[PDB]
RNA sequence: UGCGAAAGCAGUUGAAGACAAGUGCUUGUCGUUCGUUAUAAAUGGCCUCGUCAAACGGUGGAGAGAGUCGCUAGGUGAUCGUCAGAUCUGCCUAGUCUCUAUACAGCGUGUUUAAUUGACAUGGGUUGAUGCGUA
C-alpha cells in the first residue's frame, strides 16, 4: 500500500575576487534554490575555496545539508559537488566538532555516502567479469 | 485442482489453493461437495494437513479445518516430504526417500541438538495465539480451538504461483520473529528474505523489519512502515524488545544484532511513523549470536547481554551507568526480571538469580546435565518464562532411552518463585513441548509437538409434545 | 540525589524547656501553610519565646515576631494567607497551654494587626487548621474535641471522636476535598484510628478501625500521600489509608546498632516513597520503595540533629527535585547551643537508576532437582594451600588439581563448580605470596583461562607477567576483563610483531571504538609516532586500530612529513587490495568449403 | 482459493526533500498568467461573497477581475490622482478607495458609475481604507495625518471616533475577529496600537513593540494577530500581549500578508507573505508557523491575495509587483417508450426485506509485463520490460520479478544480439543509478556467462562492453570516492 | 554432516544383493539391505463472476514530455592542412535556464486518519480479416 519504506543508516530523528560568499549567504538564509544553484553553477575549484573559506561557519552546516539533498535527487552532479563538500569539511572542520548533534543535523550526507559505498564491492566483482570478458575476445 | 471433463477432454481450474493436494474427493449423492487434503510443504519441520470441503456449484469453501501450524527449529519424529519429480529441500525424489527415512532417524537417535523449540505469541488485548509460519502468520484461538485468520507478512512467491521442479529449490522469507507492544495496538516483525541461487547477489541475505496495525475489530493487519537493511547491510536483528508501557505508552521497541548494537525506535504522532529515535554503536569486532535483552518496568533502566557478558545501559543516555558489566561463566541465553528487584540471568551451563540492589547472586541452579548443545543460542529464551506477578517457569525436555537414545521424550516444568527461591511446582508432561509463555493472567500456556496447547495454571398434553415433534 | 550543607536560620533561646534536647523539636512547631516548596517564608513556634515568621532567600531574615511569655508551651500552630472580610490578610492561630491549668486559643489576623482574639479551650491544642475560603479556624483537642472556630473565635460545630488521649492528627487533601486522621491511643497496645470528611454535619466519619500491636512510646510516626509510616525498634511500617491497613514492613540495620537510650531519631518525609532520617549528626535520605540509601550527610560540628518538618514534592507531578527541609541543630562544648538549620534535599528522579548499588541491607551451585534418561569444601582447600611452604610449586599444583579433580591446565566447562570468587581469590592470594619471581605455578594458567578471574586482580596483572612471555602471552588470550588502560601501553612499548597483532586483535574485540579512542588520546605524541613508522616499515585489525589512532591524534597534532610516507604507504596498500579483489572474484568465476583427410 | 496477488511496485528507501501532502496541494496552482500594469500594484482584495471576484489597485484605477475569467470586468477611473486601496464590505454590495488627495470614495461594486458616498478624510493622503468586519456601517480610514479616523457610512461629515497617538505613518489597519470593539493599527514606528471603541478612545490600551517599521497587521484568530515588518514576521497573543513565534526566513522587506482558513486543503489554515524579494511563501499556523511551500517571481512582491474560503470555484493564488505586472495562479476545480421498458434498474432495494451483494470490485486493468508473468511468459516479459516510454521504476520490478521467480536464466536462452542489446542499452544507463546497480549486476554477469561465445563473433555487442566496461570503472571510482567522504567525516565526529 | 557469524573452519560422499540393456564380460538402475555425523527433459504453466469514463485522498518519483545554438564543465568526429589552424555556422554527455493537466508510478475512496460519482439492454445476427491507421 502507502507504507514508508526506508533504512536504519536514516539518523535523521536521532582572498581572491569573484568569491560568491554574499550571494551564497543570502540563497542559504532565504531558501532560493534559484540563487543558490547560480552559485553551484561555479566550478573553479579556487573560487570553490575562497567562498567556503569567507563563509560564516554556522551557514556552512546548512549548505552540507542542501548539497546533501542535490546529491542524493540528482546522482550526476556527485562529482561537482563533492568539491563543495570536501572543502566544507576541510575549512569548517573545527566548528563541525564543536556541535552538539551530527547525525541528526547531517543525516542526509550520512544515508548518500552509505547508499554508494555499499555498492562498491558488488561493482567490483562486475568489474572483474567484464574484465576477463573483454580479455578473451580481444586477444581472440 | 482441475477437473478433467473426460467427454471433451477440456478442464476446469481451481487455484491459489493454501498447499498441494494430497486427496481428492467427491463427496455426495448428486456430487455436491469436494474434499480435498492441503500440504503446506512451506514447514519442513512438520506435515501441516488442512481439511478443505468446497461447495461443488461454486467452488467456494464450505468449511477449512486445521490445527495451530507451528514451525519447529528441526524435523520431529517421523515427518517425512511428500515425492516430487526432484529431490530439493520440500520435497524426496523417488530414491531419495528411503535414505532421507534413515538419515533423519539417526539424526534424532545419534546426534546431541535436539532443538525443536518454536516460536509463538500471545495478543495482550485478545488473547489470540500467533504462529509465525513461513512467510506469513496464522493467528489461532484456542479458547475456541480454531484458526482465526491466515495472513501473508512478506513479498515473495507466496500464492502467486505453485512452484514446480527447480522452483521447488525457491526459498520464500522467513519471518524469524514476531513481537507485540504492551498495548497491543502494533505488531512488529523481523523478515530474512534469501537470494535465489547462481547469481552474483547469492549470498547477501536481505534483512526487514516491519510495523503493522489494526483496528480491534478488523481482523487484517496493515502495513504501516518498512525498514530494509535495518542496522547495515548482512546484519541481522537477533533480538526484539518492545518498551514498556511507562516509555511512549508501549508504542517503542529495541532491537539487537550480534555486533552488540542496539537501537531505539518510537512512533512519532507528527511523522506518522516510526522513526530511529536511538543508537549504539556495533563498532567492535565480536559476532555472537547468543543475545538477551530486558527492560526495568519503569524504563529508565536496560539490561543487554552479549555474550558472555552483562551490561547495564541508562535509557537516558543509552549508555553504561556510571556494577554496569558482569561477567558470566559462559553465554548468557536468557536475562528477564521477575520484579524490578531481581534479575534472573540463564547461561548456557547454569541458572542464576542476582539481586541488584545488593549486586550480589542469591540462588543458582545447574543446568549443564539437561542444556549441554541440545539448543542453538536464544531458545532458552523461549524454552523460559516470566510472570509479572507470582513467579517464573523453567521448561526441562529429556529423552528417554531404554537399554540407546529413543525417539519418545519427556518433559518437565518447574515453577520458580522470585529469586528461585522455592519451587512452587513441579510438573511431567509426556511429550518435548515445544514452547512455554506466560499468557497475561495467571495461567501459563504451552505447546507440544503434537501440536496441543496446555496450560499450567492456578400426560396426554406431554405425549401429544413428543408426537407432534416426530411429525 | 544529593544532601547540602545546613545553613542557620535563628539561634534558639536559652530556656528550660529547650535545654532537654531529646524534648527540644515537641517545644519548636512549624506551620502547615507557609512551609512548602514554592513558599520562601516559614513560620515557627518557639515555645516561651514567640512565634516568628522568617524569610528563606536570599538570605535568612526575621519578618514578624511575636512575644509570649516564658511559662507558655505552644502546643499547636499554623499560619495561612487568604482574603477575609476584602483585603488580602494573613491569619495566625496558635494554642498556648499554661501549666495545665489554662488552654488558650488564640488567632490573629494581619494585613498583608487588623484583629486579636483569644478563647479558653477544654483541653490540650493539638493540631490546628486554616479554611481561608470558609474563614474557618479547625483545632483538634487531645480530649477528642474537633471545634469548628470563625476568625472570631465564635464556636461553630463541636464534634466528638468518643476517644481521650489523642495522640496523632494530620491534615491532608485529596481530589479538592479536606480530609483529617488521627490515632487514639488504648490499652494492651492498641489504637482506634479514624478518618474524617471535612464537607448537614461539617464533619463526617469515614473509617473507624482498632490496630493491634501499634505502639507509640518508642514510634516516630508520619504520614505522606495516602501512606502512614512509623519508625520503631528498626523497622518502618506502612500502613495505607483510608482503613490503615500494614502493607510493608522494612527493616533498617543502621538504626538495629543503637543502644536504647542515647541515641536521638528523627523522622520526616520528603516526597513519594522517599524519607528523611537522622541519627544524632547524620543525616538519610531514604527511598522506601527499593528499600536504598540514596544520600548521607554527616554534621560533623553538631552533637545531633532533629528534624522538625520538610517540604514534600509530589515528585509524580513536579518536575522539580530540589526541596527544604528544617530540623534543630545543637553544637558540641560545655555550653551546648541549639540552632535552627535548613538544608536543601535534591530527592531525584525516583527511578530504579537512582536507587541501584545503594541497598541498606546487607554462592553454592544446587541441584536442579532432589531426584533412564539420556545425558548431555573451598575452606579445607586454602587451609592446605595456606600451610605450604613458600616457592613449593610442585606440592602447590598437586593439591589445587588433586583436591578440585581438576583434569586439565586450562578452564572447561566442567569446573563450573569451582566459580566461587570468593574461593578464587583466596587463592590468587597464596600465589601471590607463595610465589615471587621467575616461577609459577601451573594453577595461574589455569585461573587466567577462568571466565570469572576476579576483576581486583586484573590490574597490573600484566605488568606481574611480564617476565614470563607464554603467562604473558595467555592472559592476552583469554583472561577477562583486562583493563584497556594496560593493553594500549603494552600496545605501544612491545616490539615483538606477533605480540603487536594479539593485543591489536584483544583490544578491538572486548572495547568500542569510542572508548578506545579516549586513551589513545592520552598516549603520548611520541609513541603514536612511533607506532605509525611501524606500519610503513589480522592486518585490517592492525589498520583498522590504525585509523583509530589518526582520530585520536586528530588534526592539528598531524605532522606534514610524517603524513608524506603513512599517504604513500597506504597508497600501496589500496592498489595491492584492488588487485588481490580481482584475482578473488576471477578465482570465484558452419564453412560453406572446407578441405578435410578422411580416415579409411 | 484466493484472488492473485498484484506485482508490488519496487519502493527503494526514502531519499531526502520527499513530496509532502502540503507541496502537493499547493503545486496544483499551476496555470500562470502574467498581466502588465501601468503602475505598481499596490493592493489586492477579494470579494467575501460569491463569485469573488478580486480588485487591484494600480496607477489611479481599481480593476475587477472576474474569478472564472480572469480578465477585467469592472474599471474605476474616477479617481484623479493614485489609489491606494479597494477592499470590499462583509456584504461585497461596495468598495471603498483611498485617495492621495485625502478623499475617501465608496462606490457600489460591480457599478462603477454610481458613486454612493465621498469622504474628505483628511488633506494628507489616505493610504488604508477598510470596512469593519463586524458591523457594516462604520468604515475605518488611516492616512498620513497619523490619525485613523473611524467613520459612519450615515454620518460622513464627522468621523465617529479619531484614534490618535501614532509618531509616524499608520499604514496598517486590523480589526479582531470576536472582538468588534477592538481595534489595531501598526505605524513605521514600529509599535502596533490596540484602541478599544467601546471606550472614550483615542488613546491606546497598550502598544505592542515590533522594532522594525510594520508593513501590514493582520488578525489570523480571535486571540492571535500576526504582524510583517522588517525582515521578519512575529505572532502576538493578545490575551498575553507576548510573541509568541518569530519567522525571519525572508531576505528583503515582508510586505503584505493575507490567512485563509477552513479550504479544502490538507492543511487547515494557510499564511502567504510577500517579501519584498520576489518570495512568497506560505506558512501553516499549526505547525508552529513553519514554511511550506513559496513561489518567485521577477521582482519584488508589494502585494498578495488568496481566493477566500468559501471560493465555490477555482481557487486563484494573486501576487503584486512594483514593476507593474500582475501575477495569477489558479487552482481549477433515450425514449420515453424504451425507458419505460427497462424501467427498474434505479432501484436499490430500499423497501425490501434481504438486500444481496456477490458483485466484486473492479480492479485496476494490468499491464502487459504483468499479464506475461502471470501467464508465465518470462521472456516476453523480459521484453516489455525494455519498451520505448517506459517508468525507470516500473522497469526495476520487472527485473526484480524474474529474479524472485528464479527465472533469469530461463529469460535469457533464445536471444541473439539483436534481442540482447535493448537489455544492455538500459544496463548501460541503469548502471548509474544506485537502486538498479545491484540488479544490473546480476543480470549483466549472467549474460555474460551465458553468451561468451556470441561475443566474441558479434562485434555490436562488444562495444555495447567496451562502454558499459567504462561506466562500471565510473561507478567505482564514485563509491570509492563516497567512502573517502565517510572516513573524513568519521574523523570530524 | 559438525561448529560458528552471515564470513568461514574441519570432514564425508562406502559395501552387498536384485533387475534391465548391450556384448561368462561391460554399463545403467533400485516403492532392497548394511554402514558413516554425513543436471533436468512424455509439447507438459494457475478459472469464472463488469467493463469503460471522469474525479478525490494519502504514498513515492530516476520525475513524463517539449524548448532554449542562453550559460558552465567535459568528450569527440568529416575534409583540408604551410601544424598554426581552417570550414561543417560540427556532434554528443552532464548540470543550469523556460514551460505544461505532477503531466509519471502505485494504494485506496465496501469504511477508513482521509477520500466518488457517472455510462451501458454485460444478448442475438450480417458484413469487413486482403480489418483499421500509418510509411
Amino acid at each position: 500500500g502507502n507504507a514508508r519504506v526506508t533504512s536504519g543508516d536514516n539518523f535523521k530523528h536521532v582572498t581572491t575576487t569573484g568569491t560568491v560568499t554574499v550571494i551564497l549567504s543570502q540563497a542559504l538564509q532565504s531558501n532560493d534554490h534559484s540563487l543558490l544553484e547560480t552559485v553551484l553553477n561555479n566550478r573553479d575549484e579556487r573560487v570553490i575555496r575562497d567562498t567556503i573559506f569567507r563563509l560564516k561557519p554556522a551557514l556552512a552546516v546548512i549548505l552540507l545539508e542542501r548539497l546533501a539533498e542535490r546529491i542524493a535527487r540528482q546522482t550526476h552532479r556527485q562529482g561537482p559537488l563533492n568539491v563543495w563538500v570536501k572543502w566544507c569539511l576541510i575549512i569548517h572542520g573545527g566548528y563541525l566538532v564543536s556541535i552538539p548533534n551530527l547525525m541528526s543535523t547531517l543525516s542526509s550526507l550520512h544515508s548518500t555516502l552509505k547508499r554508494r559505498s555499499d555498492l562498491l564491492p558488488r561493482l567490483l566483482a562486475l568489474d572483474a567479469r567484464l574484465d576477463c570478458t573483454i580479455n578473451k575476445f580481444k586477444t581472440l | 485442482m482441475s477437473l478433467w471433463q473426460l467427454e471433451t477432454n477440456s478442464q476446469q481450474f481451481l487455484p491459489r489453493l493454501n498447499g498441494i493436494i494430497i486427496d481428492c474427493q467427491v463427496l455426495g449423492p448428486q456430487g455436491n461437495y469436494y474434499s480435498l487434503i492441503l500440504q503446506m510443504t512451506e514447514n519442513n519441520s512438520n506435515s501441516d494437513y488442512q481439511f478443505l470441503l468446497l461447495n461443488a456449484s461454486d467452488l467456494t469453501s464450505k468449511l477449512s479445518i486445521n490445527g495451530p501450524l507451528p514451525v519447529f527449529n528441526s524435523t520431529i519424529k517421523h515427518i517425512q516430504q511428500p515425492i516430487s519429480a526432484m529431490n530439493t529441500k520440500n520435497s524426496n525424489s523417488i530414491t531419495s526417500l528411503n535414505h532421507s527415512k534413515k538419515k533423519q532417524s539417526r539424526k534424532l537417535i545419534k546426534s546431541r541438538r535436539q532443538d525443536f523449540t518454536t516460536n509463538v505469541e500471545i495478543n495482550p488485548i485478545n488473547k489470540n495465539l500467533y504462529f509465525p509460519h513461513i512467510s506469513a502468520v496464522q493467528i489461532f484461538d484456542f479458547y475456541k480451538n480454531e484458526q482465526v485468520n491466515y495472513q501473508y507478512l512478506t513479498s515473495g512467491v507466496n500464492n502467486s504461483m505453485g512452484k514446480v521442479r527447480f522452483e521447488l529449490n525457491l526459498q520464500d522469507p522467513i519471518i524469524t520473529d514476531l513481537k507485540f507492544t504492551k498495548d497491543g495496538q502494533w505488531m512488529i516483525t523481523y523478515e530474512i528474505e534469501y537470494p535465489p541461487n547462481d547469481l552474483l547477489s547469492s549470498k547477501d541475505l536481505t534483512h526487514i523489519l516491519k510495523f503493522w496495525t489494526k483496528n480491534d475489530n478488523e481482523t487484517n493487519w496493515n502495513l504501516k512502515t518498512k525498514v530494509i537493511n535495518p542496522h547495515g547491510i548482512s546484519v541481522p536483528i537477533t533480538k526484539i524488545l518492545p518498551s514498556p508501557r511507562s516509555v511512549n505508552n508501549s508504542q517503542g521497541c529495541l532491537t539487537a544484532d550480534n555486533n552488540g548494537g542496539l537501537k531505539f525506535w518510537s512512533f512519532d504522532s507528527h511523522e506518522s511513523n516510526w522513526c530511529l529515535k536511538k543508537i549504539s554503536l556495533p563498532n567492535f569486532n565480536h559476532f555472537s549470536n547468543s543475545v538477551s535483552l530486558a527492560w526495568s518496568q519503569d524504563g529508565s533502566l536496560i539490561f543487554h547481554g552479549f555474550d558472555d557478558k552483562l551490561q547495564i545501559l541508562d535509557f537516558d543516555t543509552f549508555k553504561k551507568f556510571e556494577v554496569s558489566e558482569f561477567t558470566l561463566d559462559s553465554e548468557i541465553q536468557t536475562v528477564k526480571l521477575i520484579n524490578d528487584t531481581n534479575l534472573i540471568v540463564a547461561t548456557r551451563t547454569t541458572l542464576n538469580a542476582i539481586n541488584l540492589l545488593r549486586g550480589q547472586v542469591i540462588n543458582s541452579f545447574d543446568l549443564y546435565p539437561f542444556v549441554n548443545g541440545v539448543y542453538k543460542n536464544g531458545h532458552m529464551d523461549r524454552l523460559i518464562t516470566c510472570d509479572e506477578r507470582t513467579g517464573n517457569i523453567a521448561l526441562v525436555i529429556n529423552q528417554q532411552l531404554t537399554d540407546v537414545p529413543t525417539i519418545n521424550y519427556k518433559s518437565r516444568i518447574i515453577i520458580f518463585d522470585s529469586d528461585l527461591s522455592t519451587k512452587l511446582g513441579n510438573f511431567t508432561h509426556h511429550e518435548y513441548i515445544s514452547w512455554i509463555g506466560w499468557n497475561y493472567d495467571t495461567d501459563f500456556i504451552f505447546l507440544d509437538i503434537e501440536s496441543t496447547l496446555g496450560v499450567v495454571g492456578t400426560s396426554n398434553s406431554d405425549i401429544f409434545a413428543e408426537q407432534l415433534h416426530k411429525l | 540525589p544529593s544532601l547540602s550543607q545546613p545553613f542557620r536560620l535563628a539561634t534558639l533561646p536559652k530556656i528550660a524547656s529547650l535545654s532537654n534536647f531529646s524534648l527540644q523539636a515537641d517545644y519548636v512547631q512549624v506551620a502547615d501553610g507557609t512551609f512548602n516548596e514554592s513558599t520562601n517564608n516559614i513560620t515557627l513556634g518557639i515555645s516561651g519565646s514567640s512565634i516568628s515568621q522568617y524569610i528563606i532567600n536570599p538570605t535568612p531574615k526575621l519578618t514578624f515576631d511575636y512575644p509570649i511569655p516564658s511559662t507558655n508551651i505552644i502546643t499547636a500552630c499554623n499560619a495561612e494567607k487568604g482574603q477575609a472580610n476584602k483585603r488580602n490578610v494573613e491569619i495566625w492561630a496558635f494554642g498556648l497551654m499554661v501549666n495545665k491549668g489554662n488552654y488558650t486559643l488564640n488567632v490573629i489576623t494581619k494585613a498583608l494587626f487588623l484583629s486579636q482574639y483569644k478563647i479558653k479551650a477544654k483541653a490540650k491544642v493539638m493540631s490546628i487548621k486554616i479554611d481561608t475560603k470558609n474563614s474557618l479556624v479547625i483545632a483538634i483537642l487531645q480530649n477528642g474535641l474537633i471545634e469548628i472556630f470563625d476568625f472570631k473565635l465564635t464556636l461553630l460545630h463541636s464534634f466528638d471522636i468518643s476517644y481521650d488521649n489523642l495522640k496523632y492528627a494530620k491534615w491532608f487533601t485529596e481530589n479538592g476535598t479536606e480530609y483529617v486522621f488521627v490515632l487514639c491511643p488504648l490499652q494492651d497496645d492498641k489504637v482506634c484510628y479514624k478518618l474524617l470528611e471535612l464537607t448537614s454535619s461539617p464533619i463526617k466519619e469515614l473509617s473507624s478501625t482498632i490496630i493491634e500491636g501499634f505502639s507509640f512510646e518508642n514510634s516516630k510516626l508520619c504520614y505522606q500521600f495516602g501512606k502512614l509510616y512509623k519508625l520503631n525498634q528498626g523497622k518502618i511500617y506502612i500502613y495505607s489509608l483510608p482503613h490503615c491497613q500494614l502493607q510493608q514492613v522494612i527493616e533498617f540495620p543502621m538504626v538495629d546498632k543503637l543502644s536504647p537510650g542515647d541515641d536521638l531519631i528523627s523522622f520526616q518525609p520528603v516526597s513519594v516513597n522517599r524519607v528523611l532520617l537522622t541519627v544524632n549528626n547524620v543525616i538519610y535520605l531514604l527511598d522506601l520503595l527499593h528499600c536504598s540509601t540514596l544520600s548521607q550527610r554527616e554534621l560533623t560540628h553538631v552533637k545531633t540533629f532533629q528534624l522538625l518538618k520538610s517540604a514534600v514534592i509530589n515528585s509524580e507531578k513536579s518536575h522539580n527535585s530540589k526541596t527544604i527541609a528544617i530540623g534543630i541543630s545543637t553544637k558540641n562544648g560545655p555550653n551546648p547551643t541549639s540552632s535552627l538549620e535548613i538544608i536543601n534535599i535534591d530527592v531525584g528522579t525516583n527511578t530504579l537508576k537512582d536507587s541501584l548499588g545503594k541497598s541498606f541491607q546487607v554462592v553454592i551451585l544446587k541441584p536442579l532437582f532432589d531426584d533412564r534418561v539420556k545425558c548431555n569444601h573451598c575452606n579445607e582447600v586454602i587451609e592446605k594451600l595456606s600451610a605450604l611452604q613458600d616457592n613449593d610449586i610442585t606440592s602447590f599444583d598437586d593439591i589445587f588439581f588433586k583436591e578440585l579433580k581438576i583434569k586439565e591446565e586450562h578452564y572447561t566447562e566442567k569446573d563450573r563448580y569451582i566459580s566461587d570468587p570468593g574461593f578464587l581469590n583466596k587463592v590468587l592470594d597464596l600465589i601471590f605470596g607463595k610465589f615471587s619471581g621467575n616461577d609459577y605455578p601451573k594453577t595461574l594458567t589455569f585461573l587466567l583461562t577462568h571466565p570469572l578471574f576476579p576483576l581486583s586482580r586484573t590490574r597490573n596483572l600484566l605488568s606481574l607477567l611480564r617476565d614470563q612471555p607464554r603467562l604473558f602471552k595467555q592472559a592476552i588470550v583469554t583472561c577477562p576483563n583486562l583493563p584497556l588502560n594496560e593493553l594500549l601501553e603494552e600496545l605501544f612499548s612491545i616490539r615483538n610483531r606477533e605480540l603487536l597483532l594479539d593485543i591489536s586483535f584483544r583490544i578491538l574485540q572486548d572495547f568500542t571504538r569510542d572508548s578506545i579512542k579516549q586513551e589513545m588520546k592520552k598516549l603520548s605524541k611520541l609513541d603514536v609516532q612511533n607506532f605509525i613508522e611501524f606500519i610503513t616499515s589480522q592486518s585490517t585489525q592492525l589498520f583498522q586500530l590504525l585509523s583509530l589512532v589518526l582520530d585520536s591524534i586528530g588534526l592539528f597534532s598531524l605532522e606534514g612529513a610524517l603524513l608524506e610516507n603513512l599517504t604513500l604507504y597506504i597508497d600501496k596498500q589500496v592498489e595491492i587490495a584492488e588487485r588481490n579483489t580481482e584475482l578473488w572474484n576471477l578465482i570465484d568465476t558452419l564453412p560453406t568449403y572446407t578441405m578435410e583427410y578422411l580416415d579409411i | 482459493s484466493t484472488a492473485r496477488p498484484r506485482i508490488i511496485t519496487s519502493k527503494a528507501p526514502l531519499l531526502p526533500q520527499q513530496t509532502t501532502p502540503e507541496q502537493r496541494y499547493w503545486r496544483q496552482y499551476t496555470s500562470a498568467q502574467l498581466v502588465k500594469e501601468h503602475n505598481s500594484v499596490t493592493h489586492i482584495s477579494f470579494n467575501p461573497q460569491h463569485p469573488h471576484d478580486f480588485a487591484v489597485t494600480s496607477s489611479t484605477r481599481v480593476q475587477i477581475f472576474s474569478s472564472r475569467t480572469r480578465q477585467v470586468i469592472k474599471t474605476f477611473s474616477r479617481f484623479k490622482d493614485v489609489v491606494y486601496s479597494a477592499s470590499f464590505r462583509s456584504d461585497g454590495k461596495l468598495l471603498c478607495a483611498g485617495d492621495a488627495t485625502g478623499l475617501v470614495s465608496v462606490y457600489d461594486s460591480y457599478n462603477p458609475r454610481t458613486i454612493l458616498l465621498s469622504i474628505n478624510a483628511s488633506t494628507h493622503p489616505t493610504h488604508v481604507t477598510k470596512f469593519h468586519t463586524q458591523d457594516n456601517k462604520i468604515l475605518a480610514t488611516a492616512s498620513d495625518d497619523r490619525v485613523t479616523r473611524l467613520w459612519d457610512i450615515s454620518n460622513a461629515y464627522e468621523p465617529q471616533l479619531e484614534l490618535t497617538g501614532a509618531t509616524d505613518y499608520v499604514r496598517t489597519l486590523s480589526f479582531i475577529p470576536a472582538a468588534p470593539h477592538l481595534v489595531a493599527t501598526g505605524s513605521y514606528d514600529g509599535l502596533i496600537r490596540l484602541y478599544d471603541t467601546r471606550s472614550s478612545g483615542s488613546t491606546p490600551i497598550y502598544s505592542l513593540n515590533h522594532d522594525q517599521p510594520v508593513e501590514n497587521v493582520i488578525a489570523v484568530s480571535p486571540t492571535q494577530i500576526v504582524s510583517c515588518g522588517g525582515n521578519n514576521f512575529k505572532v502576538w497573543d493578545l490575551t498575553s500581549n507576548k510573541k509568541l513565534y518569530e519567522r525571519g526566513n525572508f531576505n528583503k522587506a515582508v510586505t503584505c500578508l493575507d490567512y485563509v482558513e477552513n479550504f479544502d486543503s490538507p492543511m487547515q489554515s494557510a499564511l502567504i507573505a510577500s517579501s519584498l524579494d520576489g518570495h512568497v511563501k506560505v506558512f501553516d499556523p499549526l505547525d508552529n508557523f513553519q514554511v511550506k511551500f513559496g513561489w518567485k517571481f521577477s521582482g519584488p512582491v508589494l502585494s498578495c491575495a488568496v481566493s477566500p474560503s468559501t471560493a465555490q470555484g477555482n481557487r486563484h493564488l494573486v501576487a503584486g509587483l512594483s514593476s507593474g505586472l500582475l501575477a495569477i495562479r489558479t487552482k481549477k476545480k433515450k425514449s420515453n417508450n424504451f425507458q419505460r421498458m427497462m424501467r427498474g434498474s434505479e432501484y436499490q432495494g430500499d423497501q425490501e426485506h434481504i438486500i444481496h451483494n456477490d458483485k466484486v470490485r473492479s480492479q485496476r486493468r494490468m499491464r502487459a509485463f504483468e499479464r506475461n508473468i502471470n501467464q508465465f511468459k518470462w521472456s516476453e516479459a523480459l521484453d516489455n520490460a525494455f519498451v520505448p516510454g517506459m517508468a525507470k521504476e516500473l522497469t526495476l520490478t520487472v527485473l526484480q520479478e524474474l529474479r524472485k521467480r528464479g527465472k533469469v536464466r530461463v529469460a535469457l536462452y533464445g536471444r541473439d544480439e539483436s534481442t540482447l542489446e535493448p537489455l544492455l542499452n538500459w544496463c548501460l544507463k541503469g548502471i548509474e543509478d544506485v537502486r538498479s546497480a545491484s540488479i544490473v549486476a546480476d543480470w549483466v554477469a549472467v549474460v555474460l556467462e551465458l553468451y561468451g561465445n556470441t561475443l566474441e563473433s558479434s562485434p555490436v555487442l562488444q562495444e555495447l562492453m567496451i562502454d558499459l566496461k567504462t561506466k562500471v570503472r565510473h561507478e567505482i571510482h564514485k563509491s570509492k570516492e563516497a567512502q573517502r567522504i565517510e572516513g573524513m567525516l568519521q574523523l570530524l565526529t
